DNA sequence: TTTTTTTTTTTTTTTTTTTTTTTTTTTTTTTTT
DNA sequence: AAAAAAAAAAAAAAAAAAAAAAAAAAAAAAAAA
């Protein structure tokens, strides 16, 4: 259900200055949630509607490293739906890439971040006012991924940063409740001697 | 320069005197333009647009070639230089290869052409704070690029700051400073007035309704609302797009006992004040494990209560550091329980550091050794939230 | 309509003589020929020599260079012996960069359009071998080297020391010359490198400390000059550039000034100029700052403001100009904040007038402002976290400045004085009495 | 294809020349008295016999023609302070045992010369000293190998080679292996190598070289010593010969005013050329004591009293008021507010208004460019510091008298 | 030279006279400038004295701690001062210099 | 089928960036009063 | 409990090591004849 909402999203962005994104309210198990954007990914790829890179916290240490995983991540997303070095991935080549592909059909270019909390603030600032800067340009959607509540980014997003956000919050099922039904779904299902 | 400014007048109210001084400056090709315009305001001044808007008026008039930055992006002065050369000098495609500035200056002084053909640049370089953050030679020779490549170009910087913040330990050249100073109340009204066609077309859009809604939708009831509007919002700001995304969703709310049948400022009186309390928050409960809650407000105790009041309250500003023995200690003493100090424990406490919750104000090379220090990173009403949702009291313990 | 169209012209006219016309110097009767005469012993009578132009910014030091070379370089004796190598040390950022741009400007045989080949060591190593080679039997180089400091920089100061040992040896007459802001530019020296430099330099003060000297100036750049002094500039323009700033430069033949319009805007100029109000703007200028580029820079948006409806310069438009120039900046950011934000702001100055510049906190602050909001029947309403956006937006501003930690408890300080949130509070538009009131005591 | 270029320079098949005039150079029947002076004053005219160091000339020759005699090799190290003779003495004593060489009166040798100051890196030494054999340009590896296998393999007929090392400390570095191998080879037997090293520091030896550096380095050691004013006078005097362009009293001063700061003899020479150009101008043949010292005036300069009287209004006031501060607060180094509280009451004594800080900041930063003052970025208005680079007594001398 | 013994002079008396063993460039030259105000000789600028300094420290009698700025480099003494006292053989100068304790 | 040209990949060499050593300065701890 | 030394630690400059880029060289594929 939150997965169609998302891809609602996404597309009804696509249908349409602020970055459109997105804060995911997941739990504070991690290795569970990153699955459930891989299912995202894979329904983005089933309607055509944007080509998805993933930022882990461990590849945005400065800003140059997040926005050459960020262009990276999206040319190997379109290489492998359908090689740059690490310092020639930039903005500038990833504008023209976009013109080249996909300026003739629009594909969103959605960001996923998984963890919100654990990325350096400065560097998450500078990478939203990168994004900022080139709507209209590149269609950018911004999926986040924060685990705790959203006084976290209410706290970690300035005045100046938040001035160019249009965020929508979305809701996931908590953990007691998933534990709760897959106890009561499989581990007390009768078909399993 | 007429053309211009009569052409971007129509999108930018209230801003006749700045677009009459950067036609003054800027306007025409024909003429000679400054070294390097600095124009100045607060958050949503509308700099970006306006030098965007005036940059695409004049290419598309004219005879120049704009080029807009971010001083944010270019990480190394390459990126910019690219950018740069690839704007100023378009139809280049993969050849473009820029290795310092002096290869930038030089591309830039094979871009010369005859007199007759009255030829400019312009540079838009916005968030230009950033400029003061790179290489120290990218700065000073920006503000003197049109004395150095021998062409009309003029450098305009866009910042929120005055330009006596960029003097650096050599100096820097000539500027032309221009100021962008935020809108009083009758400015903004004016502006938050101007979109009054779009609004009732939209409206209009979404059949009594319909038939009660264009007999008295009119200009004077928007400004009234208006009025109302910014009766009680512009104490707390003048920024204009938050002004904008919120008087929306506040007519969007006060047209309901006009549409379904004085007199107003009550029904909106509420949720302007509702609305007033979740300014800055464009929004269109943690859980957490039963001995996670007891670190956390055990590592609260640690954070809060005074290390020499620890050998009595147990044994039976700012947020101070502890160590994790400390905070183990704590642990044990208000759980009662005496749980065994698996992995799972130790592990709940960095992931706790992982999440946020705590931090690392010392130590970080040394966690295992003793010496590396916590700090407690949250407030008073979810340690109440804990205490409640668990029943134990931290109000005795504090 | 013809009224009009002069004055485009004369408008013209008087921005591109402000912004280009790199070649005309005035004054420096000695310098000027210091280094004239040191140019032309290097070129004719192949002499080595190096020589450091010194002077504050601003004043004529590129201009002096490019009048020398301007006069120099048609002459066909120095036009034709002669090669010179323009270095800026603000461009040419390393020694290696620098190398590569000697080695491009010189033509020598690795070169091959402006593409050198080999290392930073084999350029060197060529460099001075054809350097060595050469003799008074070979042409003259003519180094100039602007931001001369930043070569100081380098490493080992090792071009500098290669450039000032042609000149001290039997090798091509080469001439140094340095082009730098600083006094003490020869305290960043090596001693071998001091010893080496023969110690002649120009000093380049401007000559126009006293206001009459001043006045004269702002006189001369507003004047429209006789057709006669216009052909004898074009036709020296024209001179140099049938032989680089000659791309581009003023020109001065383009324009053509009828005797009567001239006339009138030379009366009109004296006139303004021997007022008091005009007088009294550009004593405020002179008082600031004496150099001729702060006064070009007053003068180009003097310039700008002659629209058709108004073709005259007045003297209310000079005291306009000089409004713009003499006021503050972080005043006028101050009249732009919110009342929740200038609230604060008058917070922070209670606590750093009462425990003497101590460093703050959101929460000091935010208590000494929840105190007055619990009574001011205006800010009943504020919560946390929009007083929190307010202090992150004086932060980002500068109003308040870090010491170099959690956001709301890292320490901080006011970067204003007491008399400019004392002027914020009479030059602020519609501010509330309860607020007007808290800030007297 | 200029790579057939690039191969054969750094093979060294095509010489490295220059650019020559289109006129032919003047000849020396229409020069004037003055300016044949100006051109046997110039520092790079380096005389066949040099005045005033014949007991160095003596000392570096025994050394060097025992060296060479002796066939065996070996080690020098002169030193001194730049200006005193070192490098001409030691060429000089080159060309005078190559004129030697060539009249059988001595065993032929082979002369390399390098600097420490015209290499980018050490080991680049490698690089030079295989080009003055050979004349091909390698890398540094194969080039130390090919010296290596020349210097420690016997072979004969082996010839002296005399290798010159100008500026030895810049070979220095934190393993030094550049000048262990230049240093290390002399002791090998199969080698005829004399290594002359010339320095500026006398006490180079103990200061940064290893022990066993210095161990190599030797004790046979010359120090030049600097110029005293009748070394001075000699050295001009010479240099001038059977010319009356110059007084007597004229050189006594260049030498007696230089020969106190530095003794050095490029200063010497140049004041000398530059009191030369100064009477050209004044239309006399000869050059009296005024031209000297408006010479002397010129190059030995002063100019931070003309300096603060040629600043602004603003800009005096504002270094009034750092002297105030650093006389009231007593530290030197005095912060933006305190200097600007100074500001305010300073003009308020003399009766003008001062700009608002932000202009403030506008003077500090003109000053500081112009170092006068020493100021840090203006990013941290109203607590950078400031310190007083000119003396308080010369902005008292420069706004008083 | 003279300049160099009215250079180690200074430097000798700021040694003596003060414990505090930091003496920078600015503070060693304003005294050299009042110690040759008081014999009537014309005393260098910032920019010679600096080079006076280095062309002494070539000896080895020095030692200059380099920084960002000339004004700030710390001269160190590596002599004793009987060495001092004995390398400049001018006694009848170094003994008006030391007995000249005003002008600190 | 054999020879010469142009593409591709490997290896070497040079440049730039990151890490490491080294000197200086500060700074929190320890001894004496 | 404060004054003063003292050892440990941090900041910063400077030099070296390693990574990256660029050029030279050798091997391979495709055209010339
Ligand atoms: N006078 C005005 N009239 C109409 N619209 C305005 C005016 N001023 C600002 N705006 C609107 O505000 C929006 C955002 O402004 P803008 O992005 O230029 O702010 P900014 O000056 O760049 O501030 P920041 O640098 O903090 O982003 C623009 O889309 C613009 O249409
Ligand atoms: N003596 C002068 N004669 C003519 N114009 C002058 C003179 N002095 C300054 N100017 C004007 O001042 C402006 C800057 O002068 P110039 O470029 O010579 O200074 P600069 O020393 O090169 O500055 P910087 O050191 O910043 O490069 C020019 O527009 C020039 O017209
Ligand atoms: N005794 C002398 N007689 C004549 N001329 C001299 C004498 N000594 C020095 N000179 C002149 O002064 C210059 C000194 O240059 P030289 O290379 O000998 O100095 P150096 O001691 O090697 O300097 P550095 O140590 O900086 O390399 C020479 O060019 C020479 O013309
Ligand atoms: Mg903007
Ligand atoms: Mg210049
Ligand atoms: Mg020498």
């Amino acid at each position: 259900r939150t997965l169609e909402q998302l891809v609602d999203f996404v597309v009804g962005q696509a249908e349409r200055e602020v970055l459109p994104t997105a804060a995911l309210l997941t739990g504070i198990n991690q290795p569970d949630h990153l699955s459930q954007f891989t299912a995202l990914t894979q329904r983005l790829h089933a309607q055509r509607a944007a080509m998805v890179c993933v930022l882990q916290s461990r590849d945005c240490a400065t800003l140059k490293a997040a926005v050459e995983t960020l262009v990276f991540g999206l040319v190997e997303d379109n290489a492998e739906v359908e090689r740059l070095r690490r310092s020639q991935c930039t903005m500038k080549q990833l504008k023209s890439w976009y013109t080249n592909n996909f300026d003739s059909e629009r594909r969103q270019l959605v960001v996923i971040l998984p963890d919100f909390e654990c990325f350096n603030a400065s560097v998450l600032q500078d990478l939203i006012l990168i994004l900022s800067a080139h709507c209209g340009s590149l269609p950018f959607v911004l999926v986040l991924g924060v685990a705790t509540a959203m006084t976290a980014v209410h706290g970690t997003l300035p005045y100046h940063v938040s001035s160019k956000i249009r965020l929508r919050v979305f809701q996931t099922q908590a953990a007691p409740t998933g534990l709760n039904e897959v106890l009561d779904k499989v581990l007390l299902s009768p078909k399993y001697a | 320069m007429e053309a211009i400014c009569s052409s971007l007048e129509p999108l930018f109210p209230c801003r006749e005197a700045a677009i009459e001084t950067l036609g003054e400056l800027i306007g025409d090709s024909s003429e000679t333009y400054p070294s390097a315009i600095y124009l100045f305001g607060h958050s949503g001044t509308g700099k970006t647009a306006l030098t965007r808007a005036f940059l695409k008026e004049c290419g598309k008039r004219q005879n120049v070639r704009t080029a807009h930055l971010n001083a944010i992006e270019c990480y190394t002065t390459k990126i910019m230089l690219e950018i740069l050369l690839d704007s100023l000098a378009p139809d280049q495609g993969d050849a473009l290869k820029v290795d310092n500035m002096l290869d930038f200056v030089e591309q830039l002084r094979r871009q010369a052409a005859t007199r007759v053909e009255d030829q400019g640049f312009l540079i838009a370089v916005d968030n230009a704070e950033r400029l003061r953050d790179m290489d120290a030679n990218v700065l000073p020779v920006l503000l003197r690029l049109q004395e150095l490549t021998n062409l009309n170009l003029c450098v305009i910087l866009l910042s929120q700051l005055p330009f006596e913040k960029f003097y650096n330990k050599t100096g820097l050249s000539e500027i032309v400073c221009l100021h962008l100073a935020q809108y009083n109340k009758a400015e903004t009204q004016r502006i938050l007035g101007s979109d009054f066609q779009q609004v009732r077309n939209q409206l209009l859009e979404q059949k009594k309704r319909l038939e009660i809604c264009q007999e008295a939708v009119t200009e004077d009831f928007y400004n009234n609302y208006l009025n109302l509007f910014l009766s009680v919002f512009y104490k707390a700001c003048r920024d204009v797009p938050e002004l904008q995304l919120t008087a929306r969703k506040c007519l969007s709310t006060y047209l309901e006992p006009v549409l379904d049948g004085s007199r107003l400022w009550r029904h909106i009186a509420g949720p302007l004040r509702s609305a007033l309390t979740q300014i800055y928050m464009r929004i269109e409960s943690l859980e957490l494990p039963y001995y996670a809650k007891f670190l956390l407000i055990a590592a609260f105790l640690a954070s809060h209560n005074a290390a020499k009041q620890d050998k009595r309250l147990f044994v039976k500003l700012g947020p101070k550091s502890f160590s994790i023995d400390r905070l183990l200690a704590i642990f044990y003493a208000i759980l009662e329980e005496k749980v065994g100090l698996t992995c799972n424990l130790l592990s709940q406490i960095s992931t706790l550091v992982h999440l946020n919750l705590l931090s690392f104000v010392s130590g970080e090379q040394n966690i295992m050794e003793g010496s590396a220090r916590l700090q407690c990173t949250i407030g008073l009403e979810f340690v109440l939230q804990i205490g409640k949702v668990v029943g134990f009291n931290v109000r005795q313990y504090l | 309509p013809e009224a009009d169209r002069e004055l485009v012209s004369i408008r013209r006219f008087l921005k591109e003589r402000l912004q280009r016309d790199y070649t005309t110097l005035r004054g420096y009767a000695k310098e000027r020929s210091n280094v004239r005469l040191l140019l032309q012993r290097t070129a004719e009578m192949g002499e080595s020599n190096s020589l450091l132009l010194l002077g504050p910014r601003g004043s004529g030091k590129t201009t002096l260079i490019n009048s020398v070379l301007a006069d120099l370089l048609p002459n066909k004796s120095f036009g034709e012996n002669t090669l010179i190598v323009h270095l800026d040390g603000n461009l040419h950022t390393d020694d290696r960069v620098a190398l590569k741009s000697i080695t491009v400007q010189m033509q020598l045989e690795n070169a091959a359009d402006g593409k050198v080949f080999g290392s930073f060591a084999e350029n060197l190593a060529f460099l001075l071998q054809c350097l060595k080679a050469g003799g008074k039997h070979s042409k003259s180089v003519i180094f100039i080297l602007e931001e001369f400091d930043l070569f100081c920089a380098h490493h080992n100061q090792t071009l500098l020391y290669n450039l000032f040992d042609v000149s001290q040896s039997a090798q091509a007459p080469i001439c140094v010359l340095g082009v730098t802001c600083r006094l003490d530019v020869i305290e960043l020296l090596e001693k071998r490198v001091k010893s080496r430099f023969s110690h002649r330099q120009v000093f380049l003060f401007p000559s126009l400390r006293r206001f009459e000297d001043y006045v004269d100036l702002c006189r001369d750049l507003l004047s429209l000059p006789t057709g006669n002094s216009l052909l004898l500039a074009a036709e020296k323009i024209y001179n140099l550039q049938n032989i680089y700033f000659s791309r581009n430069h003023f020109d001065p033949g383009e324009y053509g000034f009828s005797p009567r319009l001239r006339d009138a805007w030379n009366k009109q100029i004296c006139k303004v100029l021997a007022t008091q109000q005009a007088r009294s703007t550009l004593q405020a200028l002179h008082d600031f700052d004496i150099s001729e580029a702060y006064l070009k820079n007053f003068l180009f948006r003097l310039v700008a403001h002659l629209r058709p409806q108004s073709p005259h310069i007045t003297a209310e438009k000079m005291a306009a100009v000089g409004s713009q120039f003499e006021g503050d900046d972080k005043i006028e950011l101050l009249c732009g904040l919110s009342v929740l934000e200038l609230c604060l702001i008058i917070a922070i100055k209670h606590h750093s007038q009462i425990y003497d510049r101590d460093s703050f906190n959101f929460e000091i602050i935010y208590a000494r402002f929840s105190k007055f909001a619990k009574v001011s029947t205006t800010m009943q309403a504020v919560e946390r976290s929009i007083v929190l956006k307010a202090f992150e937006h004086l932060r980002i501003a500068e109003l308040i400045m870090p010491l170099t930690v959690q956001k709301e408890f890292e320490m901080h300080k006011l970067a204003l004085t007491y008399s400019q949130i004392h002027h914020c509070m009479q030059r602020y538009q519609a501010l509330p009495t309860e607020v007007a009131q808290w800030a007297q005591s | 294809t200029p790579s057939q270029k690039m191969k054969k320079i750094r093979a060294g098949e095509l010489s490295p020349s220059m650019q020559q005039r289109t006129d032919l150079p003047a000849k020396d029947s229409s020069k004037s008295e003055l300016q044949l002076a100006r051109e046997q004053l110039h520092v790079s005219v380096v005389p066949k016999s040099l005045p005033c160091r014949e007991r160095e000339f003596e000392n570096i020759y025994a050394f060097l023609e025992g060296k060479i005699q002796d066939q065996c090799g070996g080690c020098m190290y002169v030193s001194g302070v730049p200006g005193t003779g070192k490098t001409a003495t030691v060429t000089g004593v080159i060309r005078t045992l190559q004129r030697m060489a060539k009249q059988n009166e001595l065993p032929a040798f082979e002369y390399l010369e390098i600097n420490g100051m015209r290499l980018t890196e050490p080991r680049q030494a490698y690089v030079q000293i295989y080009k003055q054999l050979t004349g091909k340009t390698v890398s540094w590896e194969q080039a130390h190998a090919l010296l290596e296998k020349r210097f420690t393999t016997p072979a004969p007929r082996r010839v002296t080679t005399v290798l010159l090392v100008d500026e030895l400390d810049i070979l220095c570095n934190r393993r030094q292996d550049v000048v262990y191998n230049l240093l290390d080879w002399p002791t090998k037997s199969a080698a005829k190598l004399v290594v002359v090293t010339i320095a500026n520091t006398m006490d180079l030896p103990e200061r940064l070289l290893m022990g066993k550096v210095t161990s190599r380095l030797g004790l046979t050691r010359l120090t030049f010593q600097p110029y005293s004013h009748k070394q001075l006078q000699e050295i001009v005097t010479a240099r001038l010969g059977g010319s009356e362009t110059f007084k007597g009293e004229a050189v006594q001063l260049v030498a007696r005013k230089v020969a106190a700061v530095s003794g050095d003899a490029r200063r010497a020479l140049d004041i000398c050329r530059r009191a030369t150009e100064i009477a050209d101008t004044a239309a006399v043949k000869c050059v009296t004591m005024l031209h000297v010292q408006q010479a002397l005036a010129e190059m030995i300069a002063s100019a931070k009293v003309q300096a603060i009287r040629n600043c602004s209004r603003m800009e005096q006031i504002f270094l009034q008021a750092i002297a105030a501060e650093v006389t009231r607060t007593g530290v030197e180094e005095t912060t933006f507010m305190g200097v600007y509280q100074q500001v305010e009451t300073i003009a308020a004594f003399m009766g003008v208004t001062f700009p608002p800080p932000g202009r403030a900041l506008r003077l500090c930063s003109k000053l500081g460019a112009e170092r006068l003052i020493i100021s840090e970025h203006s990013r941290n208005d109203l607590f950078q510091k400031i310190l007083l680079n000119v003396s308080a007594d010369d902005i008292h001398y420069a706004l008083r008298v | 030279p003279l300049q160099q013994k009215l250079m180690l002079c200074t430097l000798v008396l700021m040694l003596r006279n003060e414990r505090n063993k930091d003496i920078s460039m600015g503070r060693l030259h304003e005294v050299y400038r009042r110690v040759c105000a008081k014999r009537n000789i014309l005393a260098l600028d910032q920019a010679e004295f600096t080079g006076t300094v280095d062309l002494v420290e070539t000896r080895g009698i020095l030692r200059i701690m380099r920084k960002k700025e000339p004004r700030l480099h710390k001269v160190l003494l590596q002599w004793d001062e009987e060495e001092v006292h004995a390398a400049l053989s001018d006694k009848q100068l170094i003994a008006s210099i030391l007995s000249d304790t005003a002008c600190l």
